[PDB]
């Protein structure tokens, strides 16, 4: 049975992280990072968020700089020995990309952006990404098989799927720079260099402003002003008739 | 449209007068039982 750790998503309780790994631990732990795909805009800020807790939070074990290394040797052994600690990207709700066609006007081109995206810092991180409609039930086996292949040492034989848009799995190691620059080829308007916020854009919901607080004045400021106020005391018609009347 | 927060006092557990202190010792107290039992 595998320990499940569930942190809440206010950094307020993100202290709680020290019950749930240890130095002892640390090791035979499985990092689980959500994206959310109903958000898609917020998905990286989430990600280098709680990327950079998990630093810190490794930070404050005071793991031997040998140990750490060792466990970077492994890690990056584990890495390149692929072929056709861990960090794994599971995409939530990636079912509302059909939300993303129909409201806000989202085509190919800003799908291949974000996934890119994610591919991209999956190569930072060195973490493999998958997509996951529990809506749809999609790759919920998948996912278990991988999860108990990282985690127990178990076989694993799925494939590398980065066609489809709404069930990309990408296992560590499978992507690169090169193989990343396919989905490049099919922009037409932004570049893989241009910034994540000015092409997909945070919509800028309709939140209830509260109105201006009105306030009745004071009496004696009111008395005052009072006393102060005592003692002083139809186009486009006319274009037709005028198109009718010069000829 | 009213979210989850908006509907429910969610967020009282961030108001404890004493910090995240006492929520901590309601987690170490569930580890401590469990180390003895493990």
């Amino acid at each position: 049975r595998c320990n499940v750790w569930i942190l809440d998503g206010d950094l307020y309780h993100k202290g709680l992280l020290k019950f749930a790994v240890s130095a002892e631990s640390l090791p035979e732990t499985l990092v689980i990072f959500v994206a959310d795909m109903s958000r898609p805009w917020t998905v990286m800020e989430s990600l280098q968020k709680w990327a950079s807790v998990l630093r810190e939070h490794i930070d404050k074990m005071k793991i031997p700089p040998e140990k750490m290394r060792e466990l970077e040797r492994k890690f990056v052994k584990d890495f390149q020995d692929y072929m056709e600690i861990p960090v794994l990207v599971v995409c939530t709700k990636c079912d509302a990309v059909s939300v993303l066609e129909k409201e806000h006007d989202y085509r190919d081109e800003h799908l291949d952006f974000i996934q890119s995206h994610l591919r991209r810092f999956c190569l930072q991180y060195g973490a493999a990404l998958i997509y996951t409609s529990v809506k749809e039930e999609k790759n919920l086996d998948l996912l278990y098989k991988y999860i108990v292949h990282k985690t127990y040492g178990f076989h694993f034989t799925t494939p590398a799927l980065v066609v489809e848009k709404d069930a990309v799995f990408i296992p560590a190691g499978w992507d690169n720079e090169k193989k990343i620059a396919i989905l490049h080829e099919n922009f037409t308007t932004v570049k893989p260099e241009d910034a994540y916020e000015d092409f997909i854009v945070k919509p800028p919901v309709r939140k209830l402003v509260h109105d201006k607080e009105l306030a009745a004045e004071d009496e004696q400021v009111f008395l005052m002003k009072q006393q102060s106020l005592l003692a002083k005391q139809e186009g486009v018609l006319a274009s037709f008739f005028n198109s009718l009347l010069s000829k | 449209e009213l979210t989850e927060e908006e509907k429910f006092y969610r967020n009282a557990l961030t108001r404890m007068p004493d910090g995240p202190v006492a929520l901590e010792e309601s987690y170490s107290a569930v580890m401590g039982i469990v180390s003895e039992v493990e």
